């Protein structure tokens, strides 16, 4: 959800990181230039994405880490998002970190996916 | 229905990543007591004076 | 008790003037032509 | 990671729905009758029907009396107010002990109240004073979703001008209490100066005027002292008022009666809910005769809550009396109003189980021989001695890099640290009052 | 109103008597103590008479034998609008106030003064309010319309009431009250209520104020605040003399009347000798409320002195006072009292359970049974039966100890408990 992009921006500004954000609100012309700027060598360390805006077909290669806040139904598009960094222009190992809370809906979803080998989840309850 | 459960889990997911549930963190100001027990004696004091 | 903060409309509110307000209901009309012309011409 | 101080191994009484106390449950062993009586008292507290009950539990040292007093409060939950206290605390230099006791009584009983507040925030557009007297000010509060103008009380005008705000500074003002606080300059003026100390904040979300419901809890004594003396306030007048009489003073019964009347009026409308609490006094034998004499009348009050007392003494003289002797140092005219709960010493198996549980909560492993030696020591000198010696054994095991307590470690602990009996034995045969 | 859960004296209300001052065997929660009840009724009629003041009456009896109950019943039968001060003896020992000053304040708090003032006021639903700014023709013109059930007219506002009405926001259609003499504005609500008739009416307001409150008010720049904060701090004597003289003039002029209330002091036996000496003089002055005292102890040592005095009080004070003695309760009275307490607490008791409880109370004490009645009920709803049986009473009796049983157990096991010398044994073996 885009309602957490502002939260992430505020958090990074408070922590003083060199960040830069891309989403559906970003203009079309600036998108390619921003992607090129991040992919090229720079001091930017954190890059903020969106599930549907730029998590589909960009060729980001400078980064080495992927962090997921949430993934409800994730057979392929979350795999697509994590492999967006894992492109042919990458020369370093890819580390993927998933953020899941404890005793929450996401924890039960992950447990049921592990029990059912992560085929398809429609109803989650406990 | 599917819409209702979807909305409920959407609210829960909204909570999980950050307390964005409408995020009303009270400012914890003092109470708003206004009886002012002393004020009831104001008329008595004025009449006595 | 007393309200410390009150909503005020700039063009509407004015400290000079304070005004408040709340068989068939019909007001009283004077039908005297002489009275009406006296009011009009004075 | 976690800190344990002679407690926190107890989570509750651990009784059954029929009131039957399990042999081992909730960090407890034995004392089945005492736990059952305490559960009965808990049910009576939850009933809220009758106020003024007074019970005390009498037993030897290290009999779990304070453990029971903590367990009842744990069972009652954080919602019900609980006021721990010690007998020595009643002697205050500032005010007489009777006032302190009555203040604690008022603190014991709580109250839940719900209220709604009006909140205004946004970016300031103009400051227009309306000017013998301090004139009002018209404020141009502007949010991202709306804009309106408000007239402010001259006290609020003084407060906001003391914040040294200007045009374009985002401020926060509470309509109920008149609190004023400026978060910072609006983000629009961020690039105005290349180097300025003042920080910049984004525009507030939502409209300027907001309302919300809060069910915050306030004790009776809290609002009692709120009516008694002034409290904080951003104006200089509030500072003068709360600096005029800084020392606390005893409260007359007239204010208490008025507080009771207004609380009853509040509860009539259903806005407030009353939740009586429990006052706990430890080492009650330390109190004086006059304190007990006043407590006799205090317990007979209609609003006085239920108070629990604890003492470990036999035939002793009541403090302040040269000849009056009564059990537990409580005068006979008071013990009649009291209900006495006996407590009994533990056994070797109970001591061993207690040590086992204490080791488990301490995240330590003890071998069978070491555990048996600790149990024998506890049965030989005192229960508390093994619990105190537990930590040095862990330290010694850490020094020797072993991960379990052995007989050598506990023997070294015995050699290093002496109990009361060995210390007294040394004292009897000493050179110069060692 | 007057919120209260349960009191040890909640059941008793208004004592009990007849037109001939003959106590009934059971009247309004009072059982037994016929002579004591008749003496209390005599004292109550003395107080209601008001012709005689400054007399001392003492209440004596064994502990838990109708002593505080008698005072509570006397206070309840005396009714409202009559001062009644009930303070424990240990309350006067204040760190910031002298004992003599606290005693004087307690004495002054028990004499109430009624003052009557006549005021004119208008009230009703307000329908129209118009206010204009200053012009050369007129400094301020303001017209308001207050409509009642019977009347609806317009008054003219001469500046000052215009400022008063503009001080607080007032909207048409709400019930307000205006006091012409004081010039203050009172809002009675919104039109929730209904008007009654004429706007202006004649009435008098009566205020009941004690002498102590008058002294505190006249003793400071803002004395009425000290009525609640308790920081009066040794009011000067000339202030009290001036107040007494002014009260005498007011009484002779008919502007006020005095109400000689009652001062009740409990546990007087522990009061200091200086307090008794001061009371000796304070009971012989003009303005002196009736004084009743209750001491449980007998033939003990007066605090502040080495010698032992009978009843714990000096002989001269006893001469200044009249002694009333209460007798120990009997079994047939104890059972009735327990039944009344159970009715007050809404507890159902079986006949055999009641008989066993009465036997236990006779054996040990009345307070023990009056406390066991409530605790047995918790076991009662633990067994989910509304009625309390003998089994529940026996379980409560064994669970919660008595004074005698606890004393006997302490005597048997004095080794485990801490001795007076401080000796104690914690170890089990050896
Ligand atoms: N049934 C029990 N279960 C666990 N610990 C107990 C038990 N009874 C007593 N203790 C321990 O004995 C110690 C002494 O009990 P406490 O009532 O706190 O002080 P004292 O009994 O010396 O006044 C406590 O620290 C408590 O941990
Ligand atoms: N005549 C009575 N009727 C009902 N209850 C009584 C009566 N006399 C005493 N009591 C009970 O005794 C208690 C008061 O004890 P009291 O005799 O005042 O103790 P003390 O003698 O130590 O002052 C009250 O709780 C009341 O329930
Ligand atoms: F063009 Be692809 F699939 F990244
Ligand atoms: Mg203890
Ligand atoms: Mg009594």
């Amino acid at each position: 959800m885009t309602k957490v992009l502002d939260v992430l921006e505020q958090f990074l500004n408070y922590h003083g990181y060199l960040y830069m954000r891309l989403d559906g609100a970003t203009k079309i012309e600036d998108r390619q230039i921003l992607t090129e700027r991040f992919n090229t060598d720079s001091r930017i360390t954190v890059f903020i994405l969106s599930s549907r805006s730029g998590g589909l077909g960009i060729n980001l290669t400078g980064a080495d880490t992927v962090i997921f806040y949430d993934s409800d139904w994730n057979p392929a598009m979350d795999k697509q998002c994590q492999d967006r960094c894992h492109r042919i222009g990458q020369t370093r190992d890819v580390h993927i970190y998933r953020f899941v809370s404890e005793h929450t809906i996401e924890s039960n979803i992950l447990k049921k996916a592990n029990q059912k080998r992560q085929l398809d989840n429609v109803v989650i309850q406990e | 229905n599917f819409m209702s459960i979807v909305n409920c889990l959407m609210q829960l997911r909204k909570v999980c990543n950050h307390p964005n549930l409408f995020e009303v963190r009270p400012i914890l100001t003092s109470f708003v007591l206004e009886h002012c027990v002393a004020s009831d004696y104001k008329d008595v004091e004025r009449t006595l004076l | 008790m007393k309200a410390l903060v009150e909503e005020i409309d700039k063009k509407t509110y004015n400290p000079d003037i304070y005004f408040t307000s709340l068989s068939r209901p019909v007001k009283r009309i004077n039908y005297s032509l002489a009275d009406l012309e006296a009011r009009l011409y004075t | 990671v976690t800190r344990t101080a002679a407690h926190t191994h107890i989570k509750g009484l651990g009784l059954d729905e029929s009131g039957v106390a399990k042999r081992v449950e909730g960090g407890f062993v034995g004392q089945i009758e005492a736990r059952e009586a305490c559960g009965v008292i808990v049910d009576l507290i939850k009933a809220k029907k009758m106020s003024g009950r007074a019970i005390l539990l009498a037993g030897g040292p290290s009999t779990g009396k304070t453990a029971l007093a903590l367990a009842i409060s744990q069972e009652l939950g954080p919602k019900v107010p609980f006021c721990p206290l010690v007998g020595s605390e009643l002697y205050s230099v500032e005010v007489k002990k009777t006032e302190t006791l009555m203040e604690n009584f008022r603190r014991a009983i709580g109250l839940r109240i719900k209220e709604t507040k009006e909140v205004y925030e946004g970016e300031v557009t103009e400051l227009t004073p309306e000017d013998k007297t301090i004139s009002h000010v018209i404020v141009g509060l502007k949010s991202a979703k709306g804009t309106k103008t408000l007239r402010l009380d001259p006290t609020i005008y003084e407060s906001i001008q003391r914040e040294k705000v200007s045009i374009g500074d985002v401020i926060y003002i509470e309509a109920n209490t008149g609190a004023v606080k400026r978060v910072g300059r609006s983000d629009a003026y961020a690039t105005e100066f290349d180097l300025e100390t003042e920080e910049y904040v984004p525009l507030p979300k939502g409209e300027v005027h907001k309302k919300k419901e809060i069910v915050q809890d306030v004790t009776l004594h809290d609002l009692d002292v709120a009516n008694a003396r002034p409290q904080g306030g951003q104006d200089v007048i509030s500072m003068m008022g709360q600096l005029l009489k800084p020392k606390k003073t005893e409260i007359t019964e007239k204010l208490r009666q008025e507080v009771n009347k207004v609380v009853a009026k509040y509860i009539d409308q259903g806005v407030a809910e009353l939740i009586p609490g429990v006052l706990f006094i430890d080492e009650v034998n330390m109190l004086d005769i006059e304190i007990f004499t006043y407590l006799n009348k205090a317990l007979e009050s209609n609003i006085a809550p239920v108070v629990v007392l604890a003492s470990n003494r036999g035939m002793t003289t009541v403090r302040g009396t040269e000849d009056v002797i009564s059990p537990h140092g409580v005068p006979p005219d008071l013990i009649d109003r009291l209900l006495i709960v006996r407590t009994l010493p533990y056994d070797k198996d109970e001591i061993r189980t207690i040590i086992e549980r204490r080791a488990t909560v301490e995240r330590l492993q003890v071998e069978s021989s070491a555990l048996d030696l600790l149990a024998t020591m506890g049965t030989e000198t005192s229960l508390r001695y093994a619990l105190q010696l537990l930590a040095p054994c862990g330290i010694l095991a850490q020094t020797s890099n072993r991960k379990e307590i052995v007989v050598n470690d506990v023997n070294e602990a015995k050699l290093l640290f002496l109990d009361a009996k060995r210390s007294t034995k040394i004292l009897e045969t000493s050179a110069n009052y060692l | 109103k007057s919120l209260s859960l349960i009191a040890a004296h909640s059941h008793i209300t208004g004592l009990g008597l007849d037109e001939n001052l003959q106590p009934r065997p059971t009247s309004e929660g009072m059982v037994g103590q016929l002579q004591a009840r008749r003496a209390a009724g005599v004292i109550l009629k003395m107080v209601q008479n008001g012709t005689i003041a400054g007399r001392a009456v003492l209440v004596a009896g064994p502990p838990s034998t109708g002593k505080t109950a008698l005072a509570m019943g006397v206070s309840q039968s005396l009714g409202k609008d009559v001062p009644f001060t009930a303070i424990a003896g240990s309350e006067i020992f204040s760190l910031e106030l002298s004992k003599t000053e606290a005693l004087t304040q307690a004495f002054r708090k028990s004499i109430g003064i009624k003052i009557k003032e006549e005021t004119e006021l208008i009230e009703g639903e307000v329908v129209e309010i118009q206010i204009d700014r200053s012009i050369t023709g007129g400094h301020k013109q303001g017209k308001l319309t207050i409509k009642t059930t019977d009347m609806e007219t317009i008054y003219e506002l001469g500046n000052k009431m215009i400022d008063g009405l503009t001080k607080e926001k007032v909207l048409a259609g709400d019930v307000i009250s205006i006091d012409k003499a004081s010039g203050k504005i009172t809002k009675l609500g919104r039109s929730v209520q209904c008007p009654e008739g004429e706007l202006q009416k004649r009435k008098t307001v009566v205020h009941t104020v004690s002498l102590h409150e008058i002294d505190v008010i006249n003793s400071r720049t803002q004395g009425f605040l000290a009525l609640f904060t308790g920081d009066t701090g040794e009011i000067r004597s000339e202030v009290r003399d001036q107040i007494n003289t002014k009260v005498a003039e007011w009484k002779e002029e008919g502007k006020a009347e005095i109400v000689p209330g009652v001062l009740f002091i409990d546990e007087v036996h522990m009061l200091d000798i200086e307090c008794f000496s001061f009371i000796n003089r304070a009971l012989e002055d003009e303005f002196a409320p009736i004084v009743m005292m209750a001491t449980n102890r007998g033939v003990s040592k007066t605090r502040g002195t080495n010698y032992k005095s009978p009843h714990g009080l000096p002989l001269d004070l006893l001469d200044r006072s009249i002694i009333i003695t209460t007798k120990s309760y009997n079994e047939q009275e104890i059972k009735t009292i327990l039944s009344i307490r159970a009715q007050e607490e809404e507890v159902e008791l079986s006949s055999d359970a009641l008989d066993l409880l009465t036997k236990t109370g006779v054996e040990t004490s009345l307070r023990y049974s009056s406390n066991l009645i409530s605790v047995a009920q918790q076991i009662a709803m633990k067994r989910k039966n509304n009625t309390v049986e003998v089994e529940d009473v026996k379980r409560a009796y064994l669970l919660f100890l008595d004074s005698a049983r606890s004393v006997k157990y302490v005597q048997e096991n004095e080794s485990q408990y801490i001795d007076d010398q401080g000796n104690v044994q914690i170890s089990i073996a050896k």
